[PDB]
């Protein structure tokens, strides 16, 4: 029965890690201005 | 302050802070002396002007 | 008893973790996302 | 309570915490004695 | 010894009011704070001198 | 905060037998697996996570 | 960050002085910690090189060697007492079961130490051999150092200046690697626990629980 | 290195920039001697030959002020901490040899000698070897040498020196013909002087005040600073309980 | 006179008998007697290194074997002085009694109970002076690296050549002889665990039987 907590647990780390790295990874110049 | 009431109906927020300190604290609780609030209360006056 | 419960409610469970599988799978995703990150990184 | 030796200037004491708010509201005096510039 | 300490408090009080009063307008005053250095040194003298004091006044108080 | 808790004898302890009493913390528990437990746990009444 | 030419980082940092004459920085892991000067012929240069570099490799192979077992044994894989802990696992072969590789009957189960450590001489004398001439059946003769090839599937080794950096990163690993390997057998010589055991023990109380809580274990008694 | 901090027209004040302006100092502090801070506010300087009349003595002053303070910490803290010295306490070390009473010697790290010098004794020999060094010290002559700042000087070595500042076999260790590190260390030991000396005061006033050694007076303060202060002490006993 | 330890005839580790002399060491250096029969000291700037660090290891080996029987020595006859760490290869735990680290016997000196921290400031501070003894700073930097002089040598003394000679071939003997007398402390600490007093002490009682062959059996294998 922890086979889901299992799973949700892996999901939701795997959706927080594409966050993290997400903005970790050089967000600021995903800009069309001159910066 | 009244000293012989519990003290948390006299709307005090800070004291509390000193209290917590223990600084001037009885066994069960009690309040017994006042100064160390007087003199924490002065002290951050005269930090306060400078 | 009557039920098999998880009986990890409470208890000071660091992350929720009751199980060493449970904390494994989770540094190893997190540890997945990182590799195809850093192995993807400076864009090429 | 104040201890004996300060007991007549808990009066002087009773109207300090108004204070802090007269100064951002002496600083809008200043702005406006500067005509908003 | 409590009228001492009293007495010291009040001048310290106008003192204290003193420099609130002073130490802005003087500062901001157009080629004031080059002139009155010797009464606000006074006077931040005389503050702190009293606050020592009336500290040194409430162990014999 | 360390020297007042261990080395000024004060703050007041509310669980010492009787009803509480400021105590002069001796043994604090420093230990990382307590204070990272402590830090990491979850917000809610389960157990509360700060 | 440098690693190769003149500005490389030393052993010491700013306090390391002139770096010798024989070493200018051409090969990873230079640093100048050449106190005695064991590598003043280039040929023995060469070969400490190399034994440097086996012994790196071989290092990282025993850190996870040494550390994967005895976490796989106290994260639920049924490893035996005596094979947890690295030091007793060749004590697994003499047992009724064999060795139990991940704690499994029907896994390995090898009970003659005797044959075991016979094909054992015949594959690494091969390897070895066939690593010391340059040239092995379907491979030419290349680099002995860095083979490559059939080594790197992969093809990382095929960019320069990135499998220089790949150099440094494996050269340093290896001395972390060695430093970890020289520590267990010194855990293993005194504390005669493994070395997670030594670290778990450790987060307990780290006041007593450290290398000053062993220091009169080997006092000698008249 | 970086004598410009020290020395120099623009140099640390007794008050800053904004406060003090840089026209407010008198005339003779222009950046030449160790510790120029500007801070003359009474008639005392007037000029730069008195300036350096009052030099010797405060240099002087000052080394003495520190080996009083170091010779006052260092006993007590023994005493208190459990060597045998038998008066650490500097302001009741005379009050021992007065009947029949002597004084211990704990040399480090192989001390706990019995002294058996009488008070006249000791008394008569301090007072000529003061005033002999003292007369070599204002005429500068000495009689013999080997120091190690040079192996067997003659007596011929002190004229042509500098007063005050004295090169040669004051020097052991050498290390002061650099001037910038001479100029840096004399900064250096002028501050340590007054630090020195500023403590010494504190010393003799806590000592009339508390009745007890500094060295005391500070563990007593690290206790229970609140407990034992200026204030705490200074107040007596107990303190009716202010309700 | 000087050539009786530098000249081509010198004195060497045979007397008369050092008939093959190596071509290299042809008594420049302090010392210089041609032992050499290892021949480990065939380069030059190699054998420059292994001189400076005998010179390093010599002088450290003078302190400490001149400190091994200060304490011993200072033991009085009951040892409210020290208890059992007044011996040698026991002066570690001093640090771990209820006491302290107590210096001569009384709490005013020394008196430490943080071994970690005086091995974190004694790591810092000498690690430091070893930057500087191999780089340079107030001291020196651009002085020999074995033999300095500057600052560490303010008594005169060091003024005169033969006197160099003279008295640096005296450090390279005096050190050699501290260096083999602590090899003597280590092993009499291995095969008896008693103290070097003492032990000298039960000798001169009987010489007779009592030697290392009444300690010859204790390492037998049973
Ligand atoms: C060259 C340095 C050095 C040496 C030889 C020793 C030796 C010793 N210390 Mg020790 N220490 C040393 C440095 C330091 N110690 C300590 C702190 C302590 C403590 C707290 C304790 C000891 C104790 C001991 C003894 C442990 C009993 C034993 O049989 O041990 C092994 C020794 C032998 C089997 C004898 C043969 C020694 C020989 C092989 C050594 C020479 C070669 C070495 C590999 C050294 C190489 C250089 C580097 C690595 C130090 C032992 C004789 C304990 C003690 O006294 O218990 C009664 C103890 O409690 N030491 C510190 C931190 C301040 C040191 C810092 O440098
Ligand atoms: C954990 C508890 C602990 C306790 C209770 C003590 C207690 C003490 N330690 Mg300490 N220590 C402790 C831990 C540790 N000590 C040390 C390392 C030392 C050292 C190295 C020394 C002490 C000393 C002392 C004593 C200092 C008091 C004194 O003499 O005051 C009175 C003195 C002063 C206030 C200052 C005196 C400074 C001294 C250098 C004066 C020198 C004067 C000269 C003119 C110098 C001139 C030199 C050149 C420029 C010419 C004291 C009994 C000292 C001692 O034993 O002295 C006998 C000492 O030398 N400890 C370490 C390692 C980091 C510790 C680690 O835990
Ligand atoms: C140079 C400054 C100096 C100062 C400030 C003091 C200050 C003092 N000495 Mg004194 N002494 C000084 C120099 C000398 N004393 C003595 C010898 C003594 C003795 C024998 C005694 C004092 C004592 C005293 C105290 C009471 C008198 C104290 C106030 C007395 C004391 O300590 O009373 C408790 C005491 O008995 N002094 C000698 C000659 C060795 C000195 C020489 O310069
Ligand atoms: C035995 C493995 C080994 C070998 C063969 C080498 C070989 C070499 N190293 Mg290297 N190194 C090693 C381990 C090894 N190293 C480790 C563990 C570290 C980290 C401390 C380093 C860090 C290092 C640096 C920073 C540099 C070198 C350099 C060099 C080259 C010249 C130095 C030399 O000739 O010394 C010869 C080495 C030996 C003769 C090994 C002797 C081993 C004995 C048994 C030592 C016994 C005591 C020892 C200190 C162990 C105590 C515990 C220890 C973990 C602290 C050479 C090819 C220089 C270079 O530029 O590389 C090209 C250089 O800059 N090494
Ligand atoms: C983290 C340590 C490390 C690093 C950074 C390198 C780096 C490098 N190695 Mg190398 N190697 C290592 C460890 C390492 N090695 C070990 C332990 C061995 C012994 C098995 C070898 C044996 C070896 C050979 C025979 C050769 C190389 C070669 C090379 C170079 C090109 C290959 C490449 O880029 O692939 C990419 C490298 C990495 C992505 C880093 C490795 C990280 C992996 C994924 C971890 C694997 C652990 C995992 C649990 C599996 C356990 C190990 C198992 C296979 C036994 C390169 C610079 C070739 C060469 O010399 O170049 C011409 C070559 O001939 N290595
Ligand atoms: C580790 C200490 C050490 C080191 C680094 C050196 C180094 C050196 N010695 Mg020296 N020596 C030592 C100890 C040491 N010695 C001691 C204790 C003695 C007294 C017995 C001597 C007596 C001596 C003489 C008479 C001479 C030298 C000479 C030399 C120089 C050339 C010889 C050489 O390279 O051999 C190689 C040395 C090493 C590779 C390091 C030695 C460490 C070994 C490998 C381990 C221990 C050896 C052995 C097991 C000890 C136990 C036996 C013991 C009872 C003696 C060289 C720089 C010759 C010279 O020219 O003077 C400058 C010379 O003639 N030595
Ligand atoms: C008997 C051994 C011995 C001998 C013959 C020498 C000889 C020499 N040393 Mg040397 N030294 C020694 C031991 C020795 N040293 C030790 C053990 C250390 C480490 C502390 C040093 C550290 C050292 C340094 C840092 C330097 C020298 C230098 C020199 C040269 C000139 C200065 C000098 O020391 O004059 C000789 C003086 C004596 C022989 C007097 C020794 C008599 C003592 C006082 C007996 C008492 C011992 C005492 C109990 C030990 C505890 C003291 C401790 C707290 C320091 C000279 C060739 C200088 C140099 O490099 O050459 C230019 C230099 O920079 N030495
Ligand atoms: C904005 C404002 C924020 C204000 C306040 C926030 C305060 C605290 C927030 C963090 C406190 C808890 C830290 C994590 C501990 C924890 O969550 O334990 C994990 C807990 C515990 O989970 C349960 O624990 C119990 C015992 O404690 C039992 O073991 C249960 O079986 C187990 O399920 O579950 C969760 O709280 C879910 C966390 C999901 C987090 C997803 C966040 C994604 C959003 C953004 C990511 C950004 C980066
Ligand atoms: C450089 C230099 C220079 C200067 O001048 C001088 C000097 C000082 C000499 C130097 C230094 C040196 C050094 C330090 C060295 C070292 C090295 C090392 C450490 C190695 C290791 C190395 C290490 C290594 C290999 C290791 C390995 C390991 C292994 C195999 C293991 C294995 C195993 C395992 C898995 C587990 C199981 O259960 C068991 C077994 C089976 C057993
Ligand atoms: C030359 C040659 C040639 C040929 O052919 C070959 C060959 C053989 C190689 C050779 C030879 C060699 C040799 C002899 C060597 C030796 C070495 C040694 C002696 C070591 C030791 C060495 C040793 C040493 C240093 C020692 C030292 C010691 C010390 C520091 C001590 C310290 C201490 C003290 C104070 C006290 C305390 O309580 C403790 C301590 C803290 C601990
Ligand atoms: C009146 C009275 C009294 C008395 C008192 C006294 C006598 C004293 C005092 C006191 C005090 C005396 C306090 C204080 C305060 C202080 C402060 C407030 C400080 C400060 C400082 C700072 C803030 C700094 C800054 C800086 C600079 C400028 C430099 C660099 C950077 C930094 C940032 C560090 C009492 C309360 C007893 C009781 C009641 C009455």
């Amino acid at each position: 029965m922890l086979t889901l907590k299992i799973f949700v647990y892996t999901v939701v780390t795997f959706f927080v890690g594409l966050f993290i790295f997400g903005f970790l990874s050089n967000d600021p110049s995903r800009n069309p201005g001159k910066g | 302050f009244v000293p012989e009431k519990p003290m948390y109906e006299q709307g005090l927020i800070l004291l509390p802070h000193i209290a917590t300190l223990g600084y001037g604290v009885g066994p069960g609780g009690e309040v017994l002396d006042t100064f160390p609030y007087f003199v924490s209360g002065v002290l951050h006056l005269i930090s306060s002007a400078v | 008893l009557v039920d098999d419960r998880m009986n990890g409610d409470g208890t000071g469970l660091p992350f929720g973790v009751n199980d060493g599988i449970l904390g494994w799978v989770i540094a190893g995703t997190l540890g997945t996302i990182w590799a195809i990150y850093f192995v993807s990184q400076k864009d090429l | 309570k104040l201890p004996e030796a300060y007991a007549p200037f808990s009066p002087i004491v009773d109207v300090l915490p108004i204070i802090p708010v007269l100064f951002i509201l002496l600083a809008f005096v200043w702005q406006a004695s500067v005509s908003f510039r | 010894m409590t009228s001492i300490l009293q007495i010291a408090l009040l001048g310290l009080v106008l003192v204290s009011f003193a420099l609130v009063v002073g130490v802005p307008v003087v500062f901001a005053s157009p080629n004031g704070w080059t002139e009155n250095k010797g009464v606000v040194f006074s006077g931040l003298s005389v503050w702190f001198l009293l606050v020592f004091a009336v500290g040194v006044f409430n162990s014999f108080a | 905060l360390v020297l007042k808790a261990l080395y000024f004898g004060g703050v007041y302890d509310t669980w010492a037998p009787g009803g509480g009493d400021v105590r002069i913390i001796s043994n604090p528990t420093t230990n990382a697996a307590i204070i990272f437990g402590y830090i990491v746990k979850s917000p809610f009444g389960g157990d509360g996570w700060i | 960050s440098a690693w190769y030419g003149p500005d490389r980082p030393l052993f010491l940092g700013s306090l390391s002085g002139e770096p010798p004459s024989y070493l200018t920085g051409e090969f990873p892991g230079d640093y100048g910690w050449d106190t005695a000067g064991l590598s003043a012929d280039p040929t023995t240069f060469a070969r400490y090189r190399t034994i440097e570099l086996i012994h790196a490799r071989w290092a990282l192979l025993g850190a996870l060697g040494i550390i994967t077992p005895e976490l796989l044994a106290k994260n639920g894989v049924p490893f035996s007492e005596d094979g947890a802990i690295w030091f007793k696992a060749g004590a697994e072969i003499f047992k009724e079961g064999g060795l139990n590789y991940l704690g499994n009957e029907n896994l390995i189960h090898a009970q003659s130490i005797l044959a075991t450590l016979a094909v054992q001489v015949i594959v690494m004398g091969a390897a070895e051999g066939f690593r010391a001439n340059g040239e092995a059946p379907g491979v030419e003769g290349l680099d002995p150092l860095y083979p490559g090839g059939p080594f790197d599937p992969l093809g990382l080794a095929d960019d320069p200046e990135a499998f220089a950096e790949l150099k440094v990163k494996e050269i340093k690993n290896g001395r972390l690697a060695m430093f970890s390997c020289l520590g267990f057998f010194v855990q293993a010589i005194v504390t005669g626990k493994g070395p997670i055991q030594n670290l778990q023990d450790h987060l307990a109380d780290p006041g007593v629980n450290n290398a000053f809580a062993s220091a009169t274990k080997f006092v000698p008694t008249p | 290195p970086d004598l410009e901090k020290w020395y120099g027209p623009d140099r640390k004040l007794f008050l800053p920039g904004g406060l003090l302006d840089r026209d407010d100092v008198p005339e003779y502090l222009n950046g030449e001697l160790a510790g120029d801070y500007g801070y003359d506010p009474l008639g005392l300087g007037k000029d730069e030959e008195q300036v350096e009349k009052y030099r010797a003595n405060e240099l002087l002053h000052a080394r003495w002020a520190m080996l009083a303070a170091a010779g006052i910490i260092i006993p007590e803290g023994l005493q208190a901490n459990g060597a045998d010295i038998k008066g650490g306490t500097w302001f009741e070390t005379g009050a021992e040899m007065l009947n029949g009473g002597t004084l211990n010697y704990f040399a480090v790290p192989f001390g706990v000698v019995q002294n058996p010098l009488p008070l006249a004794a000791v008394t008569l020999i301090e007072i000529v070897l003061l005033g002999a060094v003292e007369k070599f010290r204002v005429d500068g002559t000495g009689p013999a040498g080997f120091s190690p700042g040079v192996g067997k000087f003659d007596s011929d070595i002190f004229d042509g020196l500098d007063k005050l500042y004295p090169g040669g076999p004051f020097d052991p260790l050498n290390l002061a013909d650099d001037p910038e590190v001479f100029a840096e260390l004399q900064v250096k030991e002028i501050k340590n002087g007054r630090l020195a000396m500023i403590a010494v005061l504190a010393f003799a006033i806590q000592s009339y005040v508390t009745g007890e050694g500094p060295y005391a007076n500070i563990t007593k303060h690290l206790s229970d600073p609140f407990g034992y202060n200026l204030l705490t002490v200074l107040q007596g006993d107990d303190r009716v309980p202010t309700l | 006179t000087i050539n009786q330890f530098y000249g081509p005839d010198r004195n060497k580790w045979l007397g008369p008998y050092s008939t093959n002399t190596p071509p290299y060491l042809t008594g420049e250096f302090p010392g210089d007697y041609g032992w050499d029969t290892a021949g480990l000291s065939a380069d030059p700037e190699t054998f420059k290194r292994y001189r400076e660090l005998e010179l390093i290891h010599a002088r450290w080996a003078l302190l400490g074997a001149l400190g091994m029987v200060t304490p011993e020595l200072l033991q009085d006859d009951d040892g409210i002085m020290f208890g059992e760490s007044a011996i040698w290869f026991k002066a570690g735990a001093a640090i771990f009694q209820e006491g302290g680290l107590n210096y001569l016997g009384n709490p005013s000196l020394i008196h430490a109970q943080n071994i970690v921290a005086t091995l974190a400031v004694q790591v810092v501070l000498m690690g430091l002076v070893e930057g500087y003894r191999v780089n340079g700073g107030p001291a020196g930097e651009g002085l020999d690296p074995l033999y300095p002089g500057e600052a560490f040598d303010p008594l005169g003394l060091a003024d005169d050549p033969e006197a160099f000679a003279e008295l640096k071939v005296k450090e390279i003997k005096n050190g050699r002889l501290a260096m083999f007398a602590c090899l003597g402390f280590f092993v009499q600490a291995i095969v008896t665990g008693k103290g070097p007093i003492e032990n000298l002490t039960d000798h001169l009682a009987n010489p007779a039987e009592n030697n290392a062959f009444a300690y010859a059996t204790k390492f037998t294998p049973q």
